[PDB]
RNA sequence: CAGUAACGGCGAGUGAACAGGGAAGAGCCCAGCGCCGAAUCCCCGCCCCGCGGCGGGGCGCGGGACAUGUGGCGUACGGAAGACCCGCUCCCCGGCGCCGCUCGUGGGGGGCCCAAGUCCUUCUGAUCGAGGCCCAGCCCGUGGACGGUGUGAGGCCGGUAGCGGCCCCCGGCGCGCCGGGCCCGGGUCUUCCCGGAGUCGGGUUGCUUGGGAAUGCAGCCCAAAGCGGGUGGUAAACUCCAUCUAAGGCUAAAUACCGGCACGAGACCGAUAGUCAACAAGUACCGUAAGGGAAAGUUGAAAAGAACUUUGAAGAGAGAGUUCAAGAGGGCGUGAAACCGUUAAGAGGUAAACGGGUGGGGUCCGCGCAGUCCGCCCGGUUCAACCCGGCGGCGGGUCCGGCCGUGUCGGCGGGUCCCCCGACCGGCGACCGGCCGCCGCCGGGCGCAUUUCCACCGCGGCGGUGCGCCGCGACCGGCUCCGGGAC
RNA sequence: GACGUCGGCUACCCACCCGACCCGUCUUGAAACACGGACCAAGGAGUCUAACACGUGCGCGAGUCGGGGGCUCGCACGAAAGCCGCCGUGGCGCAAUGAAGGUGAAGGCCGGCGCGCUCGCCGGCCGAGGUGGGAUCCCGAGGCCUCUCCAGUCCGCCGAGGGCGCACCACCGGCCCGUCUCGCCCGCCGCGCCGGGGAGGUGGAGCACGAGCGCACGUGUUAGGACCCGAAAGAUGGUGAACU
RNA sequence: GGUAAGAAGCCCGGCUCGCUGGCGUGAGCCGGGCGUGGAAUGGAGUGCCUAGUGGGCCACUUUUGGUAAGCAGAACUGGCG
RNA sequence: GGGAGCCCGCCCCCGGAGCCCCGCGGACGCUACGCCGCGACGAGUAGGAGGGCCGCUGCGGUGAGCCUUGAAGCCUAGGGC
C-alpha cells in the first residue's frame, strides 16, 4: 500500500528467487586459483612472453568511443602479406592471426604493418635444435635474457598529437559552424525529395518537347 | 545493529506498536501496487501524476551509442586543458590562441552557459551552439567543426 | 607543517648511537577515536565465515 | 549496459540484446569439384619384440569389404597443375636403458625418526597449582598450535617448526641406442575448378519470446534459384548500398557442482538445541501399501563395584569395609519447581489470598560487661633555624652563544619539492652550555629555653558525632485560637 | 541504663482497623450467566536479503566510488590486509526540454553605422538583476567619568543615528526547451517546400556562481515464508476390491 | 458570522506606459518627511519524516420518525472511551 | 602635562594588603558528556521518543583480574543497596 509519496517500485522477487541464489565466498579462491594457473603457465613457457601472442591496434565501432584504441583478435592476411610472414608460419612464432577481420582503411593497414615490423626487429627466434639453423639468432642474445615479459606485448596506448597555437586568419572567424550543421542537416533531409522534384521538372520539359 | 531497534523497546507491550483494535494483518490493502485504479486511486493521483496512459512513439531496437552526445557548457572550458596554458595567454604579444580539443576530454557537443574570459580561444568539437558559437566569436576565436 | 623534531636511533645493547631521523609527518596527523573505531569495527566483520 | 529498448485486461507485472572493461584464448576436418593402375580398410596362419590400458614389422596367389567409391592432394582464409624468382633438407610413433628426485619452496602416495625441568620447597586424593632457581624467573625456541597424562603443562608423551634426515612405489620433463614412417617449401604469373532440396522461402495454425502486420520452434499445404540466397527490429513495390555463405562434422580454457572419496576452518548449536538420528537410527514401532517414524549422553582419578557378621523365603534392612567424597552404590555428576511424608513454631466459625498502619512472638545480625567516638592547635632520642661541600630540579631575561624552529626579504645559488649568511618579527614548552634566584636530598657541623616520638591532667579553642530511651530552653517559618485596649 | 537487657525500617508467623471482585482479550460498555486458563519446568513469535524516501555521523568534494580484475603468501592469526598508466571502463552528479525530427540556459551600460525603428550591425566597460524583511559586521555624534581648573593623545560601556548587507522567504524582471498569434529582416558551396533571428501569452520535474558521491546507523513503505499459529480448496505422481 | 482599530500607514516631488483618455486617467518605478494607533493575556514563525485511528457512547440545551423505549437519527458544548 | 586648593617631600611592593574583593596565581567545585543556582510543572489507553552503572550469549582489546587455601550452578527465618 502507498503511503504519502513514495516511489512506485517493482520488485523482481516473485519467483522462486531464493533457491537460486548465487553466493560470492568463493571469489578469494576463485582469484588465488587463477593466480597459480597463470603462474604455472608462465613457468611452462619459460622465455615466451606470459601475455600471449601479439595483439593488432583496432578502433572501436559505435560512435559513442570513435576514438580509443584497444587491442585486436588477430593481424589479417593483408597485413600479413604487406609485412611477408606466411599465415601458418606466423601462429607458431607468437603472432595473432585471424581470417574474419576485412581492411578498409590505408592507416589502419600501415600501423598494423608497422607493429608486425616492429615485433619482428625486437624477436628472439631460439632455434630448434642446439645447431644453429637459417633465421636462428645467435647465441650472444639468447644468454643475455630468457625471462617472461611481464604485461601484453607491445602494450597498446591511445595518443593524442598536441597542436601548436596558431594565427587565426579572418577566414576561420566568418566560418558558421552552427549556420552549415543546420544546413547540412536539411540537406540531408531533402536530398531524395529535391531529387525527385527535379526528375519530375525533367519529364514536365520532355513531354512539352512532345 | 539490532540492539540499536525499536524492536527491543517493544518487550512486555501486547500490541507491539501496531494497534490493539486494527491488529496487523498480512495485507489489508493488497499486494504491490495493487488497486492504482481503485481504493488507492486517490495517493497515484496526488504524488504520481501520468502513471496511467500512454504517449509517444515506440522505438523497437534503441541503441544508446548513436545518442551518445556528451556536452561541456562554456562556464567550465579552459579546465579542459593545463593551467598553464592558460596563463600562456594575453602574453607573448602574438595572440597566440591555444587550440581545446573537448573530443579528447570526452565532449562532443559545446554548450554556451556561462561567461568566456577574453581570451582567443580555438575550438574543436562535433557539433556547436548558436549562443556558444557567438560568445566565442565576440571573445575573438574562432569555432572549428570536426568528424 | 609542524615542528617535527629528532628521532634517535638504539643499537643492539640500548646506547643510542649517533645516527637521527626527523619525525615523520604521519606522528603529527590528527588523532581520530571516532573514525578509528568506526574503520575497526567495519572491517574486522571482513575475516569472518558464514553460518 | 539495465530494471533500459520492448512486452502487458499498457493493469498487476514481465523484460533482453549491442558496444565498452576483463578471465581465458586454438583452430580445424568432410561431401561435392577434380588428379593418382583401390594407390584403401578388416579378419585368420607363421616368425621377431614387448606383451596387467594386444601394438609394430616381415613372410602368406589365405579370405572378405570396396568402383552403388576406400585412401593421398585439397574446403571458402580460395584450391589444383605448369612456368621459373629465391634458401635449403628433421618431425613423429613403439621399445631398450641412463643421469638429474622435478617449487611451497623435494612433484604425488606410504613407512621410521630428529630440542628443552618431572629442578628445590609447598598445597592436594591426585598438579599440569603457588613461591623460587646466573636476565620472566632453570633450559629449548626456524619448535609459546593441539591432544592425552588422577586439575590450569613450551620443556612427561605423541606431535608442533625446519631449502630436516632415511627407506620404497608412482607420475612428469630430458639423454644414447634399436625398429621404423617421412624426398615433406615461400612469392609472382598463366590455365582450369569452386558448394550440402521436401532444404530455404511463402501461407497456416499451435506453443514460446522483450521481439511488437508475427522472436524462435513446429503439424499441414505450396515449394525454389544461382552476379543466387540470408540479414539490415513496421507490412509492400522500385532502387542502390553494407555484411555473411545456411540446410555436413570435431575441438581443451576461463564456467557449475546441497551426490561420492579425502582434508581444512568457524564471532555457528551445545542433548526439548544442532541433521530424524552425539547412543545397537532410517533402529524400535505403526499401516495391506505407497509410506510414517521416535525416546534415549554423564558413578568414580582408579571398580578400588561394598569381603565379612546379623534379621528376613526373598525383595529388602542393621553393622563393617573402599574412596577426598556413596551426603557419588550399576539410568549412580550437579539435583531447582510443581507435589508428598515427617519434625519445630504460629494460627484457625464469614473460602483462600492482597494493599496501607501498628502491635505481639521467633530467626539470627551489630554491639556492649560504658560505646562514651576521634582528628588538629594550646597549657602543664635527634635535628630544623644558620652555615660548608656535593647531587638533582624549577623559572627568568641581557637571547648571554650555538642548535631548533615559523612568515617575509637576499644569493636562482639545486609549477611543486632543497641549500648559505644577514635583518625583522611569532622566540612558538623544539634543545642545550654558562649566570642569577629558589626548592629538595645526602654528608659535616649546630648539645639543647629551639627541634622531634610515646603516655597522662586539662572536655581549654575548632570540626564531624552521641550505644539506646529521653526531657528542657531560646530563635525562626507556616497555621488554628484566646484576652485586651483605641478609631 | 546495661549480662538476659539494647537497635534491626526490609523479610518468618499471628492479630487488629480501614481499603480491597480474576487475570489477558474483543468491546461504547467485563468481576461477569463473554471467551483462554489444574499446577510446575524448558522452548516460543517483528528476523534476513533487495529496492526506495527522510533524518543523523564520517571521508573526499565538482567531483566521488570501488563493482569486477590484476600484483604481494606457502591461509596460524587470512579466505584478512596493502597497492594499481587498472583512479576509472562503468554507475551517480555536473543541463534541461519535446512524441520525435531536434534544440539547448546572460544579460546590462556607453559611443558609432541604418531613421536608435523598443529592430539589425560595429568597439569598450560591469560581469548572475531589482524591491521589502533580514542574524551578524562597519562608521558613529555624544554621554558616563576619572581627588580641584584647563589641555589631552589612550584602555573602556552605552551609544541616538547612518551603511555593506549571509542564509531564507514574498514579489517584480531576465534566460533555456515545446506550443500559439503578429510580423520585419539576415547568410550561403549548392538561392530552395533552405537555414537563423524579434515581440507578445502560455506549458516544463529547468538556469539564474554548484553539492554531490561512498560508507555506516535509525525510522517508514514494499517484494519476498515476511511477527507466530490456523482453513473449506486446487494440481502432479503413486498405493489399495484382506471390509464392502 | 465577516471586516477595521496604522510603518506592509499617511503627506509631498519627479519619471515610465504598444492600457484608457479632449485636456485626463489608472498602474508601476525612484527621492524626501512624519512612529507607542481600543482593553487585557501571550514569545513567535517555518520545514521534513511520522505511528495509531477511520465500530463509539452518555448528558444540559435545540430537534426529526415513532404511542413509547435503556429505540433510531442530527446541531453546540462537556464528559466516559 | 600645566596651573592650583578647602613650607617642602612622601602618597612605596601583596613572596606580603591579609582579606565580603585582591584586575599578581587561583577550588574542597573542574569524570566541562563535570559541577552549581534559580523558578514552574508532574493523569493516561492506542501510539511516538529518550535514558538504563537493567538482564543473556559470543567476538576484538583491557583488568601483572578471580579460582582445588575452591569456578559455574543450586538452597537460605542471614546483612543491605
Ligand atoms: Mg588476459
Ligand atoms: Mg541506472
Ligand atoms: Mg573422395
Ligand atoms: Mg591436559
Ligand atoms: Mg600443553
Ligand atoms: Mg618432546
Ligand atoms: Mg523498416
Ligand atoms: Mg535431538
Ligand atoms: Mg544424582
Ligand atoms: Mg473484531
Ligand atoms: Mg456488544
Ligand atoms: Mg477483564
Ligand atoms: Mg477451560
Ligand atoms: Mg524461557
Ligand atoms: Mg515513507
Ligand atoms: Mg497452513
Ligand atoms: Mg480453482
Ligand atoms: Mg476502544
Amino acid at each position: 500500500a502507498p503511503s504519502r509519496n513514495g516511489m512506485i517500485l517493482k520488485p523482481h522477487f516473485h519467483k522462486d528467487w531464493q533457491r537460486r541464489v548465487a553466493t560470492w565466498f568463493n571469489q578469494p579462491a576463485r582469484k588465488i586459483r587463477r593466480r597459480k594457473a597463470r603462474q604455472a603457465r608462465a613457468r611452462r613457457i619459460a622465455p615466451r612472453p606470459a601475455s600471449g601472442p601479439l595483439r593488432p591496434i583496432v578502433r572501436c565501432p559505435t560512435v559513442r568511443y570513435h576514438t580509443k584504441v584497444r587491442a585486436g583478435r588477430g593481424f589479417s592476411l593483408e597485413e600479413l602479406r604487406v609485412a611477408g610472414i606466411h599465415k601458418k608460419v606466423a601462429r607458431t612464432i607468437g603472432i595473432s592471426v585471424d581470417p574474419r577481420r576485412r581492411n578498409k582503411s590505408t592507416e589502419s593497414l600501415q600501423a598494423n604493418v608497422q607493429r608486425l615490423k616492429e615485433y619482428r626487429s625486437k624477436l628472439v627466434l631460439f632455434p630448434r635444435k642446439p645447431s644453429a639453423p637459417k633465421k636462428g639468432d645467435s647465441s650472444a642474445e639468447e644468454l643475455k635474457l630468457a625471462t617472461q615479459l611481464t604485461g601484453p606485448v607491445m602494450p597498446i596506448r591511445n595518443v593524442f598529437k598536441k597542436e601548436k597555437a596558431r594565427v587565426i586568419t579572418e577566414e576561420e572567424k566568418n566560418f558558421k559552424a552552427f549556420a552549415s550543421l543546420r544546413m547540412a542537416r536539411a540537406n540531408a533531409r531533402l536530398f531524395g525529395i529535391r531529387a525527385k522534384r527535379a526528375k519530375e521538372a525533367a519529364e514536365q520539359d520532355v513531354e512539352k518537347k512532345k | 545493529p539490532s540492539r540499536l531497534r525499536k524492536t527491543r523497546k517493544l518487550r512486555g507491550h501486547v500490541s507491539h506498536g501496531h494497534g490493539r483494535i486494527g491488529k496487523h494483518r498480512k495485507h489489508p490493502g493488497g499486494r504491490g501496487n495493487a488497486g492504482g485504479m481503485h481504493h488507492h486511486r486517490i495517493n497515484f493521483d496526488k504524488y504520481h501524476p501520468g502513471y496511467f496512459g500512454k504517449v509517444g512513439m515506440r522505438h523497437y531496437h534503441l541503441k544508446r551509442n548513436q545518442s551518445f552526445c556528451p556536452t561541456v557548457n562554456l562556464d567550465k572550458l579552459w579546465t579542459l586543458v593545463s593551467e598553464q596554458t592558460r596563463v600562456n595567454a594575453a602574453k607573448n604579444k602574438t595572440g597566440a590562441a591555444p587550440i581545446i580539443d573537448v573530443v579528447r576530454s570526452g565532449y562532443y557537443k559545446v554548450l554556451g552557459k556561462g561567461k568566456l574570459p577574453k581570451q582567443p580561444v580555438i575550438v574543436k568539437a562535433k557539433f556547436f551552439s548558436r549562443r556558444a558559437e557567438e560568445k566565442i566569436k565576440g571573445v575573438g576565436g574562432a569555432c572549428v567543426l570536426v568528424a | 607543517a609542524c615542528a617535527r623534531p629528532l628521532i634517535s636511533v638504539y643499537s643492539e645493547k640500548g646506547e643510542s648511537s649517533g645516527k637521527n631521523v626527523t619525525l615523520p609527518a604521519v606522528f603529527k596527523a590528527p588523532i581520530r577515536p571516532d573514525i578509528v573505531n568506526f574503520v575497526h569495527t567495519n572491517l574486522r566483520k571482513n575475516n569472518r565465515q558464514p553460518y
